[PDB]
C-alpha cells in the first residue's frame, strides 16, 4: 500500500523504519540499550468510500 | 505483580510496590519523573543505606542499589566522609594566592613585598596601590612576537647606552636598583637607565629615565662559558609606581623551585634582536612559550651545562630571542600573579632546530637579589 514516487523516471518507494527500545532506558546501564520493536511506517492514500 | 486487569488502570505505593515483588515499571508510574523513583526503588532489593547514616559530618546520603554516596561539606574526603582533608602547598597551593607554606601538617600563607595576609588566612593584599604581577599577515621579522599591551609589561627595564639606543631589557624590581646581567655592562664603562620606554621614536611622554649609580654585578661570571650572568645597577631618581612602570613580584628561592617553575608555560620579553643578523625592535615585544624538560636540555647547547641552566622554548616552533635580550623579563603568570623566572644571557644561534633560549634561573639569584638591597641600600 506504500505510495509510489517517480525518480529518474521509475517508480520507487518511500518506507523507512524506525527503530525503538525500552523506556526502562530510563534506569542504569547504557550502551547496553539494545533494540527490541522495529515498526516499519509507510504512508497510504486512504479513502472511506461509504 | 503486572498481572492483567490490575495494570489496566494505575499503580499504588502500597497495593502494589511492596506486599508484591515490585519489579520496577509498577514503581515508576506512581511517580512519572526521575527524582523519587531511583531513590524510593534503591530500598527494597537490600534495604535502604541511609538507614546506618554512614556519612560524617552532616555529609549528604545518596542511596544506591549496594552502596551509599557521601557528598560532605567543604574539605572533606574518604568513604564515609571521616576524613577530614589535609591542605599542602601541593593540594591547592594551601589556598595562598601567591605564597605557600606546609607548617605543621597544615598551611599558613605569607605574601611578597607589598602584600599582607587578610583574616581569611588564605588571600594576600596588595597593598601596593599598582600591586606587581597584574598587567596594569605581517611580514618583515616578527618572530611569533608580541606587542606588549598598555601597561601589560609594566616591569620592562632598558638598559641605554651613550648614542641613545637601549640595547637590554630588563625587569623593574623597585625604585632605586635594577637587576641586569653582568656581561649587558661589558658593553660600556657609561651607560643610563630608562624605563617605561615602548616606542623609542614616537613619543606619549610616559616614560622616566634614571640614572645609574653604582654598578652592583657578579663575581665568579665566566665571559667565555657563560657561568653566572647577572648584575644589579641602581636608579639615581625613585620610580613613582604608574601604569607603565610597575615592579614585578619577587619569589622565594624555594618557592619558585616548588611550584613556579614546575608549572608549563611562561612568558619571554626582551628588545633584542629579533633574528640572527637581523635588526633592533622599537616597539615594545613580548612572546608566548612553554617550559620544557631538562633530560631533553643537556643535549642541545655546545657548552657545559650545569645546573644554574634550564631550556625553554619549541624545538619546532621558531620564536626565539636572540642577542641584546639578555637581563629581559621572563616571568610565568602563576595564579593570580607574575613572579620572575629567568634572566638572558646567550644563545646558541637564534631560533635553531633542537635548541632553547639560555636564561639564568632567578629563584637560584633570588637570595642573591634580596642580599643586595640589605647591604647598601
Ligand atoms: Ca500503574
Ligand atoms: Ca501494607
Ligand atoms: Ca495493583
Ligand atoms: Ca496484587
Ligand atoms: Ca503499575
Amino acid at each position: 500500500q506504500g505510495v509510489m514516487v517517480e525518480q529518474n523516471g521509475k517508480l520507487e518507494s518511500q518506507v523507512e523504519m524506525q527503530f525503538f527500545s525500552t523506556s526502562v532506558n530510563a534506569m542504569n546501564e547504557a550502551n547496553a540499550i539494545q533494540p527490541k520493536l522495529l515498526l516499519y511506517s509507510e504512508d497510504v492514500n486512504m479513502e472511506t468510500p461509504d | 505483580a503486572n498481572s492483567f486487569l490490575e495494570e489496566m488502570k494505575k499503580g499504588h505505593l502500597e497495593r502494589e510496590c511492596m506486599e508484591e515483588t515490585c519489579s520496577y515499571e509498577e514503581a515508576r508510574e506512581v511517580f512519572e519523573d526521575s527524582d523519587k523513583t531511583n531513590e524510593f526503588w534503591n530500598k527494597y532489593k537490600d534495604g535502604d543505606q541511609c538507614e546506618t547514616s554512614p556519612c560524617q559530618n552532616q555529609g549528604k546520603c545518596k542511596d544506591g542499589l549496594g552502596e551509599y554516596t557521601c557528598t560532605c561539606l567543604e574539605g572533606f574526603e574518604g568513604k564515609n566522609c571521616e576524613l577530614f582533608t589535609r591542605k599542602l602547598c601541593s593540594l591547592d597551593n594551601g589556598d595562598c594566592d601567591q605564597f605557600c607554606h606546609e607548617e605543621q601538617n597544615s598551611v599558613v600563607c605569607s605574601c611578597a613585598r607589598g602584600y599582607t595576609l587578610a583574616d581569611n588566612g588564605k588571600a594576600c593584599i596588595p597593598t601596593g596601590p599598582y600591586p606587581c604581577g597584574k598587567q596594569t599577515n605581517n611580514l618583515t621579522r616578527i618572530v611569533g612576537g608580541q606587542e606588549c599591551k598598555d601597561g601589560e609589561c609594566p616591569w620592562q627595564a632598558l638598559l641605554i647606552n651613550e648614542e641613545n639606543e637601549g640595547f637590554c631589557g630588563g625587569t623593574i624590581l623597585s625604585e632605586f636598583y635594577i637587576l641586569t646581567a653582568a656581561h649587558c655592562l661589558y658593553q660600556a664603562k657609561r651607560f643610563k637607565v630608562r624605563v617605561g620606554d615602548r616606542n623609542t621614536e614616537q613619543e606619549e611622554g610616559g616614560e622616566a629615565v634614571h640614572e645609574v649609580e653604582v654598578v652592583i654585578k657578579h663575581n665568579r661570571f665566566t665571559k667565555e662559558t657563560y657561568d653566572f650572568d647577572i648584575a644589579v645597577l641602581r636608579l639615581k631618581t625613585p620610580i613613582t609606581f604608574r601604569m607603565n612602570v610597575a615592579p614585578a613580584c619577587l619569589p622565594e628561592r624555594d618557592w619558585a623551585e616548588s611550584t613556579l617553575m614546575t608549572q608549563k608555560t611562561g612568558i619571554v620579553s626582551g628588545f633584542g634582536r629579533t633574528h640572527e643578523k637581523g635588526r633592533q625592535s622599537t616597539r615594545l615585544k613580548m612572546l608566548e612559550v612553554p617550559y620544557v624538560d631538562r633530560n631533553s636540555c643537556k643535549l642541545s647547547s655546545s657548552f657545559i651545562i650545569t645546573q644554574n641552566m634550564f631550556c625553554a622554548g619549541y624545538d619546532t616552533k621558531q620564536e626565539d630571542a636572540c642577542q641584546g635580550d639578555s637581563g629581559g623579563p621572563h616571568v610565568t603568570r602563576f595564579k593570580d600573579t607574575y613572579f620572575v623566572t629567568g634572566i638572558v644571557s646567550w644563545g646558541e644561534g637564534c631560533a635553531r632546530k633542537g635548541k632553547y633560549g639560555i636564561y639564568t634561573k632567578v629563584t637560584a639569584f633570588l637570595k642573591w637579589i634580596d642580599r643586595s638591597m640589605k647591604t647598601r641600600g
